[PDB]
DNA sequence: TCGAGAATCCCGGTGCCGAGGCCGCTCAATTGGTCGTAGACAGCTCTAGCACCGCTTAAACGCACGTACGCGCTGTCCCCCGCGTTTTAACCGCCAAGGGGATTACTCCCTAGTCTCCAGGCACGTGTCAGATATATACATCCGAT
DNA sequence: ATCGGATGTATATATCTGACACGTGCCTGGAGACTAGGGAGTAATCCCCTTGGCGGTTAAAACGCGGGGGACAGCGCGTACGTGCGTTTAAGCGGTGCTAGAGCTGTCTACGACCAATTGAGCGGCCTCGGCACCGGGATTCTCGA
């Protein structure tokens, strides 16, 4: 079961609603995909130093913590996780 | 005769109830799809916590809106209404992302 | 790139076995078999009132399987016109195919029903199975030599089975990446090699080699030769067929009535071709000896060849400048 | 597995502000995690203080002087009366 | 600009499960000795800071002035907003398997802690050249006439 | 687009030196050796969350479709800003001198450390029920053409 392509998973309505959210009225195009990619590596770093925790924890299942002590050793932290 | 609002105003009720709303706006699925598909990169056949993955789209959402929150006020500051990609990429730059 | 005005109505064609011929149905249900050299009409066969949606060959080509709307099937001689046999089922055929080495035996692909391969001589028929019993929708075709028939379901399903015993040889389910299946468009063979496609409603196309399938076994993961898609605007592919040689693949865009070619080994596209905007592409087809391609969109046929360097440029022709090798005795007597 | 919380004592300090109020669980745990945000704060910047200091005693000195250090104006402020009073009070007996 | 229409606010009613309250059931908090010790404190230095003051000068402030970017306005293009339609797959609900996560119980390898001794590190002198500085020079580059 | 002149800048040179590489004697942290406990590691067990799939829905996404709206390009002007040259000014060297306060040592002592004995504050678990979420419907208010 190899993944691939989900990136554009994210639909454009998703995207543009997430800018009304942050109180956007008009766009352009060239912003989704280069948004996505963004997105990408934003998480690109996130979930490997989580499953780096989680490497640690010498476990296959990865866990909420993992991405806690991401976002707190990447200064974003976040709570209602423990 | 048929109705059309004006441009943006459609808009921008939504932006007014989006910002009323709290909820997320990334269908589940996808992003979890998302999710596995990056992780299977650095090891495969990984599991998760569905709590884990909500606190990733929540946090991934929330950089999101700010992004764009931020990118709206330097096009505000480019004097349009309209996104540019340049926006975004400076606006990283100013985050540090660069 | 140069149309036909003789032929109304054109709604499915097939190339002869050395592309000199092309029989084209009509909305009147009638056979144009059209010529190339002479560019003419060769003849006009009144097959059905229905019109035709699949029409097949022979390998001497004496002979032509066409399927009328009305779910009438019949056999035609390309000299008399004459129906040779005549079948009608239930589920109307969505697909007839003769057997490469056997012009008797031919397949047909219902729209509701399995596919069943009968013969002519014998007006019997072989059901073919079908893998989930619920498909309602399989496409199915011989292989280069009509050795094994190879099916497709709507749920991605692929089975390849013995034309003779109709036994399970290979099978595997494709995938659209994640974990879903999806709905096989049509398979499709090259006449030379062993390379074959498929059409997918992933509006993806999926190359393999049937070979790696026969050793791939029952239910395992054949990779594809190739994956071929418009990444840019995603678009469906009504039809699509190989080169005649089997390294060139064309698929037909008829969300804009636009031609897509790729090649087999590297698969990057060698070009497109713009049809009319207002134009709803529906059949394409490519000449088995030459660069030369049919499309038939609304009703009216188009044909597409491509040319060398001569013509008008055959001094020696040469493109860029050449500095001249001076000789030791180049100034001597 | 015994896991320890504070939300009992959230629950208390609400009842003493605000009596006819109900919380989220999930708000509960919002809050739960933000008290250990900020103690695991004040208690890595008073070992780094005592570190610069060379103390290996960690007293209400450094407990006042970082919270001074973290928190901005009246909030300082008021904590500080608020932790001085509290102390005087427990040392009272 | 006064209506039409449309998205919204609010009201009553329905049904629910999380918020909460209470109940067994501890282990972690308290209490009380007891002990070695962190530092509180006193009491010395000394030195680095703190200010003084003079001398030189590179530096700073202001002027005048060209000028050229900021800004403001116009018209265009195109393009993204809005709405309509069509397709789909997220979701949701349910089921199921197992594989990992967490647990407990042993078991013992390794580290903390102690004591001994000394040798690498550190403060401290000590010549000494990398480079700082100044000068004349040769090269690069702008700015304006042509 | 070029040449000439102005000017600013990279270079070689000379010497001065003060940081700086280098070496010392002396100190103590590091090594070496020895003892204990017990954190860590392993293993068998349980659970149980997850990962997988299956079917129905539609809200949501895809896609198309004008089309007014602004991104943008250009164009005038003008004010504000570089600049080079004036001016005057504190900045820096430097060296002086006092000591307030760091900065060090030597107590001695209160103060947790720690352990042991005790337990009730608190936490997992179990009802429970009511604000709250949803829904439908009516009334309100913005907006786009007069």
């Amino acid at each position: 079961k190899v993944l691939r392509d989900n990136i554009q998973g994210i639909t454009k309505p998703a995207i543009r609603r997430l800018a009304r959210r942050g109180g956007v009225k008009r766009i352009s195009g060239l912003i989704y995909e280069e948004t996505r990619g963004v997105l990408k590596v934003f998480l690109e770093n996130v979930i490997r130093d989580a499953v780096t925790y989680t490497e640690h924890a010498k476990r296959k299942t990865v866990t909420a913590m993992d991405v806690v002590y991401a976002l707190k050793r990447q200064g974003r932290t976040l709570y209602g996780f423990g | 005769k048929p109705h059309r609002y004006r441009p943006g105003t459609v808009a921008l009720r939504e932006i007014r109830r989006y910002q009323k709303s709290t909820e997320l706006l990334i269908r589940k699925l996808p992003f979890q799809r998302l999710v596995r598909e990056i992780a299977q990169d650095f090891k495969t056949d990984l599991r998760f916590q569905s709590s884990a993955v909500m606190a990733l789209q929540e946090a991934s959402e929330a950089y999101l809106v700010a992004l764009f929150e931020d990118t709206n006020l330097c096009a505000i500051h480019a004097k349009r209404v309209t996104i540019m990609p340049k926006d975004i990429q400076l606006a990283r730059r100013i985050r540090g992302e660069r | 790139d140069g149309t036909l005005d003789c032929i109304s109505m054109a709604l499915t064609c097939t190339f002869n076995r050395w592309g000199t011929l092309l029989a084209v149905g009509c909305n009147d249900g009638r056979i144009v078999i059209w010529d190339f050299l002479t560019r003419g009409i060769a003849k006009i066969i009144s097959a059905h009132i229905h019109p035709v949606c699949s029409l097949c060959w022979s390998r001497d080509g004496h002979k032509l399987v066409s399927a009328s709307t009305d779910n009438i099937v019949s056999q035609w001689d390309v000299l008399s016109g004459d129906c040779d046999q005549r079948f009608r089922f239930p589920s109307p055929i969505l697909k007839v195919q003769y057997h490469p080495r056997d012009q008797n035996k031919v397949l047909v692909c219902p729209m509701k029903s399995a596919p069943v391969m009968l013969t002519l001589s014998d007006s019997k028929h072989v059901v073919l199975p079908v893998d989930d019993d619920s498909d309602l929708n399989v496409v199915a075709s011989f292989d280069r030599r009509g050795e094994y028939i190879y099916t497709g379901n709507a749920k991605g399903k692929i089975l390849v089975l013995k034309t003779d015993s109709q036994d399970l040889v290979a099978s595997f389910r494709v995938t659209t990446g994640t974990s879903n299946t999806t709905a096989i468009k049509s398979i499709e063979f090259a006449r030379k090699g062993s390379c074959f496609l498929i059409n997918t409603a992933d509006r993806i196309i999926r190359v393999y080699d049937g070979r790696e399938i026969l050793t791939c076994g029952r239910d395992g993961e054949p990779e594809p030769m190739q994956k071929l898609q418009d990444l840019v605007n995603r678009t469906p592919w009504k039809k699509c067929c190989f080169s005649g040689d089997g390294e060139y693949i064309v698929a037909g865009s008829a969300r804009q009535h636009a031609l897509y070619i790729w090649e087999k080994s590297i698969g990057n596209l060698v070009k497109i071709l713009h049809g009319t905007r207002g134009e709803l592409l529906l059949d394409v087809a490519w000449h088995p000896v030459r660069p030369i391609i049919a499309s038939i969109s609304s009703g009216v046929v188009s044909i597409w060849a491509q040319n060398q360097v001569e013509n008008w440029s055959a001094f020696k022709e040469l493109d860029e400048n050449v500095e001249y090798e001076e000789r030791e005795s180049e100034f001597d007597i | 597995t015994r896991k320890e919380s504070y939300a009992i004592y959230v629950y208390k300090v609400l009842k003493q502000v605000h009596p006819d109020t109900g919380i989220s669980s999930k708000a509960m745990s919002i809050m739960n995690s933000f008290v250990n945000d900020v103690f695991e704060r004040i208690a890595g910047e008073a070992s780094r203080l005592a570190h610069y200091n060379k103390r290996s005693t960690i007293t209400s000195r450094e407990i006042q002087t970082a919270v001074r250090l973290l928190l901005p104006g009246e909030l300082a402020k008021h904590a500080v009366s608020e932790g001085t009073k509290a102390v005087t009070k427990y040392t009272s007996a």
